[PDB]
């Protein structure tokens, strides 16, 4: 009965923030949002957010009073990240994501720390994960979209473009209901999720060159579209960066820009197949000078249990491999992006 | 290259008594502030920083930038350029509110905590000292001091107001030089003269208190005085001065610093402005924004500082440039209390405030003065700053804006200490 797919065009900011637009309310109030498979909550800044919070003042605010479809809830909501925490209250309203209108519970955020959100081009987050991950056990937006039964398939897919490879053209694309064969070549290699409730799969090993340096006895791999870099445990990333000859410069891991192009391939062993990134895929080659330091698109994030410890495959991975998230068969499909 | 690009990770973790004292009368004899000794003190702080300390320093650097751009925007909106120049210090403004936070409890603490954008005042103030250390420690391989940054904090209190010692000792974590003095507020114009006289004695800087336009019940002034001296690498004082065009009908002959070499540059054709980076040291530089047409300055400020971002120095690229600009000697001040009170904010430093860790006695804030003494000194595409421009002082090592500036008129004048 349902035969519709929907395409959301994304803006690529510095190969770190891939964001699209959603409407909330009647009439729609538009917000720039990152679509994260690593989380399950929808939240945007609130009009009720104090002007003291710089991060609220320099982003779009949701005014509930200007929405004729707004329904009050007011249940407190706290979303805890690595460094900072955003908090607010739940509200219900009609959200327009793609061309699909859906009644959705989301967070009106009234407290935003300057760090890291003053570096965010996006206003809010759309969680594309499972209700098991949703704080306050709030029904995720993609569950409520499946309930409508309008989608061709209960799947969504991600294309992220390179910022340098293309200039003044498509930053990225989310498809709800299928995958766009214009942005991937060949067929999808599908890998079953370990368990429903997380976009997480088994990883057999992580190879630097031919040798398998890390994840020798097996480990976990969360596919997080909202994560800028590939992340691993502090333990794993310190070993990886030792092997690459990369040094810590303030917050970044860097190598000399001239040594960047000779850095070895990094391979992630997923579903009995090698997913390889060359130095061109995980180094930001701003220069090729022997005096300048170039940043690696890889960092340490110690994700707590029960989801972690785990690797997170972010935009660095997805830029290489077009990714299809299949809720029907609880599996992830990877194919070469073009 | 010089700007931090944050990698986002949106996976949800889901995890008896205080000694007090009446400060010494302001009239009492105090020895001048030793600026050279204060620099040496900061350089040692820098040399003893571990890599975790440098990370915490870089974080408060970024926090200070965000608040600094915001409060610069408030100044620009509410007052604009007051008689030639506006100079604001993101780090000092952040330090002032972090210093008041140390003394604050309950609603006042919560509000200050929110606007700073981050609980432990001691750690924040220590990090902010590290930021200043990381700046002045640069260029100390040679005997010449390319960078000097002196901060003096005046804490002027009415009779019967006892400062708590832990508060005063706490401020030392950020600013070693803290001068608490008892001062009569019954005549506000006489009170302002006495502060300006005392600050002239101990520093030798031209200062102007705003305390005339304060509450008659005022018991506390919390004034921050900053002196920056920056020697630009490969620049000399031209013997002959050149015309600076304030407008189409007005010019002033001023001494010009001239230097030629390889400076990072970018001419933005769409937004219509040129950026130039003149280094002081390895990591610390002077940024110079120049509108392509002199009438667009407000528009250019709108697309740079007012965006509250460093994206306008992202596209910088090396270039062979001959840079001529005025030898700046700017002495000005504004009341932070008054700025915040007239801006689009809830009340922080109102009559109903709680600074009970500062004193148990009645606190009524007369002014929170931020006073800056800014000096640029000496050691093909011609970039000539002979028309109004914006500037900033940026340190890569702490991702820290030390100063934001707008120069409509490069002349020194006492009317930079005028308060609305
Ligand atoms: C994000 O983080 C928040 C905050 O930390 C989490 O919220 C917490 O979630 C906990 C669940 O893991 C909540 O803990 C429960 O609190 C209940 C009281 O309010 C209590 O009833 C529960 O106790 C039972 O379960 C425990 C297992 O975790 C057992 O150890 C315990 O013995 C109890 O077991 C039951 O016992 C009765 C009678 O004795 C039997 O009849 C039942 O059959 C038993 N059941 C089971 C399964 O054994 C438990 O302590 C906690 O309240 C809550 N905290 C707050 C402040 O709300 C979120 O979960 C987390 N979210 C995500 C997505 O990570
Ligand atoms: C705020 O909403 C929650 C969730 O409400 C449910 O889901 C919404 C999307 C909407 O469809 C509602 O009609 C649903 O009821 C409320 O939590 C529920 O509380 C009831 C108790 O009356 C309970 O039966 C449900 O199991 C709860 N659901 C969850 C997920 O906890 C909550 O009561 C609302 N709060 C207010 C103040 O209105």
């Amino acid at each position: 009965l349902g035969n519709t797919t929907s395409s959301v065009i994304l803006t690529n900011y510095m190969d770190t923030q891939y964001y699209g637009e959603i409407g909330i309310g009647t009439p729609p109030q538009t917000f720039k949002v990152v679509f994260d498979t690593g989380s399950s909550n929808v939240w945007v800044p609130s009009s009720k957010c104090s002007r003291l919070y710089t991060a609220c003042v320099y982003h779009k605010l949701f005014d509930a009073s200007d929405s004729s479809s707004y329904k009050h809830n007011g249940t407190e909501l706290t979303l805890r990240y690595s460094t900072g925490t955003v908090s607010g209250f739940l509200s219900q309203d009609i959200i327009t994501v793609g061309g699909i209108t859906v009644t959705q519970m989301f967070g009106e955020v009234t407290e935003m720390p300057a760090l890291p959100f003053m570096l965010a081009e996006f206003d809010g987050v759309v969680g594309m994960g499972f209700i098991e991950q949703a704080i306050g056990r709030v029904t995720p937006i993609f569950d409520n979209i499946i309930s409508q039964g309008v989608l061709k398939e209960d799947v969504f897919s991600f294309y992220y473009n390179r910022d340098s490879e293309n200039s003044q053209s498509l930053g990225g694309q989310i498809v709800l209901g299928g995958s766009d064969p214009q942005h991937y070549e060949g067929n999808f290699h599908y890998i079953n999720l370990i368990k429903t409730g997380v976009w997480q799969i088994q990883m057999k090993g992580v190879s630097v060159g031919s040798s398998t340096l890390l994840c020798e006895d097996g480990c976990l791999a969360l596919v997080a579209t909202g994560a800028s870099y590939i992340s691993g445990s502090t333990s794993s990333i310190e070993k990886l960066m030792e092997a690459l000859g990369a040094k810590k410069r303030l917050f970044d891991y860097v190598v000399k820009c001239n040594e960047g192009p000779t850095l070895p391939d990094i391979s992630f062993h997923l579903g009995g197949k090698e997913y390889t990134l060359t130095s061109a895929d995980y180094v930001f080659q701003e220069s090729y000078s022997s005096k300048k330091l170039c940043t690696l698109a890889i960092h340490a994030m110690d994700i707590p249990p029960p989801t972690g410890p785990t690797w997170a495959l972010g935009a660095t991975f997805i830029r290489k491999f077009y990714t299809e998230f299949d809720r029907r068969n609880n599996r992830i499909g990877f194919a070469l992006a073009r | 290259d010089r700007v931090y690009i944050h990698p986002f990770h949106l996976v949800i973790h889901n995890e008896p008594k205080d000694p007090t004292f009446i400060p010494a009368p302001i009239q009492a004899k105090t020895s001048p502030v030793d600026e050279k000794a204060l620099q040496d003190q900061l350089v040692l702080v820098a040399a003893k920083l571990d890599t975790e300390d440098k990370l915490r320093a870089a974080m408060v650097g970024m926090l200070a930038n965000f608040l600094g751009f915001r409060i610069y925007g408030m100044h620009s909106e509410l007052w604009g350029v007051v008689h030639g120049a506006t100079v604001l210090s993101p780090t000092a403004v952040f330090g002032t509110l972090a210093s008041l936070y140390l003394g604050a409890l309950d609603h006042t603490a919560d509000r200050l905590q929110a606007i700073l954008g981050v609980l432990d005042a001691h750690k924040v103030l220590s990090a902010l000292q590290a930021v200043q250390g990381l700046l002045v420690a640069q260029g100390r391989a040679d005997s010449q001091a390319q960078l000097l940054l002196s901060t003096v904090v005046g804490v002027f209190t009415a009779p019967g107001l006892h400062l708590k010692q832990p508060f005063v000792q706490g401020l030392a974590l950020y600013t070693p030089v803290v001068l608490p003095r008892s001062l009569d507020f019954t005549e506000l114009d006489v009170a302002a003269e006495k502060i300006d006289r005392f600050m002239q004695a101990v520093t030798g800087w031209k200062t102007g208190s705003s305390l005339m336009g304060a509450s008659v019940d005022s018991t506390l002034a919390f004034n921050t005085y900053v002196h920056f001296q920056g020697k630009m690498k490969g620049f000399s004082l031209l013997a002959e001065p050149q015309e600076f065009w304030v407008d189409q009908s007005t010019s002033v002959s001023v001494p010009m610093l001239s230097g030629m070499g390889t400076f990072q540059h970018w001419s933005d054709i769409q937004d219509q402005f040129s950026v130039t980076q003149v280094p002081f040291t390895e990591s610390a530089s002077l940024l110079l924004i120049q509108p392509h047409y002199a009438s667009d300055l407000d528009k250019v400020e709108g697309l740079t500082f007012q965006q509250n971002s460093l994206n306008w120095m992202k596209k910088l690229s090396p270039r062979t440039i001959h840079l001529t600009m005025p030898q700046l000697v700017l002495q000005g001040s504004y009341d932070l209390q008054d700025l915040l009170a007239q801006a689009e904010l809830p009340a922080i430093l109102h009559t109903e405030l709680n600074l009970q860790k500062l004193s148990n006695d009645r606190i009524r804030v007369g002014e929170v003065l931020n006073s800056i003494f800014f000096e640029l000194e000496a050691d093909v595409l011609e970039v000539t700053l002979n028309r109004p421009f914006l500037f900033a002082v940026y340190d890569q090592s702490a991702t820290a804006l030390h100063f934001l500036g707008r120069v409509a008129n490069p002349l020194s004048t006492a009317h930079h200490h005028h308060h609305h």
